[PDB]
């Protein structure tokens, strides 16, 4: 479909077509930069010489979109769904039967989320097309997704840029010129997320909730106010002791409930993904554990060895940061939760109303149910950080 | 048109000579009025059952009659014919996708002919109203970074027309084509090389000769042929037969006192084509002569020395008649030989 | 291997039904019962190591699903029968 | 040109010979003036009422008349036939693009013929008002993949 | 071992000493297999198209090619040629 | 893509034989004018 | 965006119809000079 | 319910039983949108 790309290129400026021609020398780094972008400081991610070029990456990317969902294909790594294994090797041919079992068992239901550009095609893989895994997805994208197709030398591929977390719903073996392959089908789940916009992430929260208040009587108002501004530390550590259990008491009872009522009250209406800066004792970690020294390799290949696919609870009341960027009262914390809320989820936003209510601070239910999909870390300096992809169970 | 090898071409475009005493009157490339669309192996185009295809154009767009001189018209009058040589033939093939979308337009046969011939073996099987072309690839000694494997005449043959092994001989469908019940015919050089090689070799085989490139092997199968043993294509009977001893290259001596007569009747022989009648001739202690009689158009005589050993005379003759009363061969001379 | 969930040739269709039998309901395949037919299905069979059992240009999902040009008779969708003028 | 398969043909470009004893006068390739767009299973192009379409022109451009010999113009006058053989037809057939549109060009029969004709048994039903014309995959009971 | 130096799907030793084709995977050659109408197979190692042909060894051995080519030349030695 | 609209390579013998084949054909014939339309009719010995 | 423009490929002949069929067409004549326009004019038959 | 099986951006239950297009978004019909 070269007829298309020579109409849709010449509508690209002179910023887009640099943009582009940057980007098919040097593919594989701008990629990989586009992946772990947004978790660095309000100053690096301004202050960076390739910010502009996925600025404006994003920007010919949504230039154009398709008006229906169709079809796209690729060859995606295993290490991404969750499996930190190899199926079958280069120079073999055949996958073992217990290989399809655990690879089916690992998936059966997680989503997974990617966050940079990455090169798909409409067609199946034929002949002349190089094969770097043998897993193969094929991807249903949705209505209004970006799409901007280009030419090298001889051939058409396309770029696109994933905001959306993906699940696989069955898994078969097939035959590709006398070697076995895995094929996945996938859809593209919506929602919406902010990874750079604190204007519109703003704009959103002050949207839905500036109404919140008004269904509430004054006194209840005045109480999760009060408790917010000055018992923060004394109620989440009562609920982390195991009060209910060991000291039986109404008096606190009453604010839990109070509290859990309140939250409860408003669902959100779209999914969204919060992002927790948790702290090493949360995981019951210390600084001074060899465990917790994310430095080396082999800490976080045993942290997502023994924690990748596990359960989470927080027995604590869930505080939230909406902003993806890295904060001062946060700064030391090397492990940043990545909570997907699907709709009709609890949650409410605490922004809306006036004062400085924390930063960007969202409370949700006590002793919520938490599930870890996968666990992926990012150069930050010299020291390595920690991304777990939490998912909100009911 | 027609097909003889393993593989179909798309788009058939053959290119053709016109010649009538020396000259080369015209050489057309078929236009889009002359192209065979299919042409599988074996098949015709245009199919049997239909006329020939006309070629009378000789422009790019079939706007241009094909013209000749007064001499040459005085020439065509006079008696003589045109000839027709095909010097090349355009085609393409066809690759097939992984969901099985054949595509053959860019996908030229000219860009492997190069190099097939270059490398391969022409073998050509020369059967009753139907033949067979194949190539084989063959190893080259002088580079040892060569690794297609080696592959002896017999082999070769097995795998280029799908022969059948009974007893150690070949069959194609139910004919023997082992290389003593046919006429293998070489050039020069494979001549050349092939007795090169048997001198060196111990069996004493033509099959057992390693396949070399450039060799040009062309197997005719007999018209009629006996081996006394279980094949009998003969339309009439040998006067006498004698079966009854392991002997001959395999289980077979007929030879008495007496001596043996067949008489073709020519009603299942071609009207003017020429002929050789062959065989294996064996004694085992020096002995006379055979005298090997053959009548067809004028009676030939010749005189035949066997050995302690077979070797084949392959005594020869010619029918220009159709008509003519039926066809003596005789084969006079006793002495107990084989 | 053992179970039912084999695309070898991959066309959407596992091997087992294949073999065994299969019909198109709501654009996916699925094992054939034999009380399918008093309600007008037919039972589709098809070689499970040829994406094209009949060799036209279309698979024998596409020729047993309907997924294809709506002038073609009904008689060539079956993966046996090829379309063919 | 009629149809008697299964599937239709897009844009029937047929080649034909013209034989009067055991000559062949010349074989003409369809060109634009003689193309048929669509063709049914069943069909008939022209339609059932129209009249039949004329073949005048030889080469590629249509500007160059069929001609005869004297000798085949006496023949014709002494009332000796002329045969019409079709030796081969091409045609198209359609898929669906990456949008969904049905699209014909660059889609050939001719490279499926020889694989359906190759694997393939020929069954015809010959009835009073049409015949059909069927091809049935058959199993090669001597390959066991 | 599971070395494949031509990168056509056959590995190397199974090219020099004998192979098959079943189930669309390219299996090593047992002498049992000859009475069930299989073929033993040799190519090649260092050449991904032995024959020279357009066709690779494993599309050859495999039978993926156009149906209408002739049943002979689906080994690696004989070459698809009209 | 762009809101342009193109007119090259879109065919409608593509989908004539299409049409005709799944559709009904119903003429209105008034006054200086005349009006032909395709509506599609259902199969009904195809459950699917 | 960068200045430049291209001609091919783009047909007037593809948007003619599309605009006759929802404008309507006003012509003014003056002395020596002649002008056409087409303006768009809301179908109240359409709520949409 | 929210089921596109042809991928049309129209839901299966909104095709069988009746819609209409207010905004460029499907909807429900309802007979006092005559
Ligand atoms: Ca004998
Ligand atoms: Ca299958
Ligand atoms: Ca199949
Ligand atoms: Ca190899
Ligand atoms: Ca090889
Ligand atoms: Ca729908």
């Amino acid at each position: 479909e070269r007829k298309e790309a020579e109409r849709i290129e010449q509508k690209l400026e002179r910023s887009e077509k640099e943009a582009l021609e940057s980007y098919k020398k040097d593919s594989v780094e701008i990629s990989k930069y586009s992946q772990t972008r947004n978790y660095f400081y309000d100053y690096q991610i301004e202050a960076n010489s390739r910010e502009k070029e996925y600025k404006e990456l994003r920007n010919a990317i949504s230039k154009n979109k398709i008006d229906k969902p169709m079809y796209v294909y690729y060859f995606e790594s295993p290490e991404k769904f969750a499996f930190n294994k190899v199926i079958r090797t280069e120079n073999q041919n055949e996958i073992s039967l217990e290989k399809f079992n655990e690879f089916k068992e690992t998936i059966q239901n997680k989503l997974f989320k990617q966050d940079g550009f990455k090169d798909i095609s409409l067609y199946e893989p034929g002949k002349g097309d190089e094969k770097p895994t043998p897993l193969l997805m094929h991807l249903k994208l949705p209505r209004n997704t970006g799409m901007l197709p280009y030419t090298n030398t001889n051939n058409v591929s396309t770029l696109i840029e994933q905001g959306y977390s993906i699940k696989i719903d069955k898994i078969v073996r097939i035959v590709i010129d006398g070697k076995h392959y895995i094929k996945a089908e996938a859809s593209v789940v919506s929602s919406l997320d902010f990874k750079d916009d604190v204007s519109k992430g703003d704009s959103w929260g002050k949207a839905n909730y500036n109404d919140w208040s008004n269904k509430l009587t004054p006194n209840e108002l005045a109480d999760v106010n009060d408790y917010m501004r000055g018992g923060y530390t004394a109620i989440n550590n009562y609920l982390i002791s195991n009060g209910p259990v060991n000291n039986p008491n109404p008096e606190l009872d009453s604010k839990i409930t109070n509290i859990e009522n309140a939250l409860k009250r408003e669902p959100i209406p779209t999914n969204l993904t919060v992002y927790r800066r948790s702290g090493p004792q949360e995981f019951g970690l210390t600084l001074t554990s060899p465990e917790y020294d994310f430095n080396k390799l082999e800490n976080i290949d045993a942290f997502k060895s023994k924690w990748e696919g596990q359960a989470l609870s927080y027995p604590n009341f869930i505080s939230t940061s909406i902003g993806s960027v890295n904060m001062s009262a946060f700064a030391k914390r090397k492990i940043v939760l990545r909570i997907t809320i699907p709709k009709g989820s609890p949650g409410a936003y605490l922004s809306a109303i006036p004062g400085y209510a924390g930063e960007y601070e969202v409370l949700l239910n006590h002793g919520s149910k938490f599930k870890i999909n996968k666990i992926d870390s990012y150069k930050d300096g010299t020291i390595t950080k920690l991304i777990v992809d939490a998912t909100l169970i009911p | 048109y027609y097909n003889t090898g393993t593989a179909p071409m798309y788009k058939v475009t053959p290119t053709t000579n016109l010649v009538l005493d020396g000259d080369t009157l015209s050489t057309i490339k078929a236009q889009e009025n002359q192209i065979g669309n299919n042409l599988s192996p074996g098949d015709t185009y245009p199919k049997k059952g239909l006329s020939p295809l006309a070629l009378n154009t000789m422009d790019q767009f079939s706007s241009r009659l094909i013209p000749i001189n007064y001499d040459q018209l005085k020439k065509l009058d006079a008696g003589k014919q045109i000839k027709l040589e095909t010097t090349q033939v355009s085609g393409n093939f066809g690759t097939k996708n992984s969901s099985g979308q054949i595509v053959t337009e860019g996908n030229s046969w000219s860009d492997y002919i190069s190099q097939i011939d270059s490398i391969s073996a022409s073998i050509i099987l020369d059967t009753e109203n139907e033949s067979y072309e194949r190539r084989v690839t063959a190893k080259n000694l002088q580079d040892p970074e060569d690794k297609t494997p080696e592959l002896t005449i017999g082999e070769a043959i097995e795998k280029a027309f799908g022969a059948t092994k009974k007893d150690g001989l070949l069959y194609f469908n139910d004919i023997p084509i082992d290389e003593s019940c046919v006429e293998l015919i070489f050039d020069d050089n494979t001549a050349n090389k092939i007795k090169d090689s048997l001198k060196t070799l111990s069996d004493k085989k033509i099959y057992n000769v390693k396949l070399e490139r450039g060799m040009n092997i062309l197997i005719k199968t007999p018209t009629y042929f006996t081996n006394f043993d279980d094949y009998n294509n003969y339309p009439s009977t040998w006067s006498n037969v004698n079966t009854t001893n392991q002997d001959g290259l395999q289980g077979s001596a007929n030879k008495l006192n007496g001596e043996t007569k067949i008489k073709i009747p020519m009603s299942e022989l071609k009207p003017y084509k020429r002929y050789v009648f062959s065989g294996y001739s064996k004694d085992p202690l020096t002995s006379n002569s055979i005298i090997v009689k053959i009548k067809a158009k004028e009676e030939k005589t010749d005189y035949l020395v066997p050995e302690q050993g077979y070797t084949k005379f392959s005594y020869e003759f010619e029918t220009t008649e159709k008509d003519s009363s039926n066809i003596e061969i005789t084969l006079i001379g006793s002495g107990t030989t084989y | 291997w053992e179970d039912e969930d084999l695309d070898t040739d991959n066309d959407n269709i596992p091997d087992s039904y294949e073999r065994n039998g299969y019909t198109i309901k709501d654009l996916i395949a699925v094992k054939w019962e034999d009380s399918f037919a008093e309600q007008g299905y037919k039972k589709y069979v098809s070689n499970y190591l040829e994406s094209n059992t009949a060799g036209d240009p279309y698979t024998d999902y596409e020729k047993a699903s309907g997924s294809f040009d709506k002038a073609i008779k009904t008689e060539a969708r079956d993966p046996l029968v090829a379309a063919y003028p």
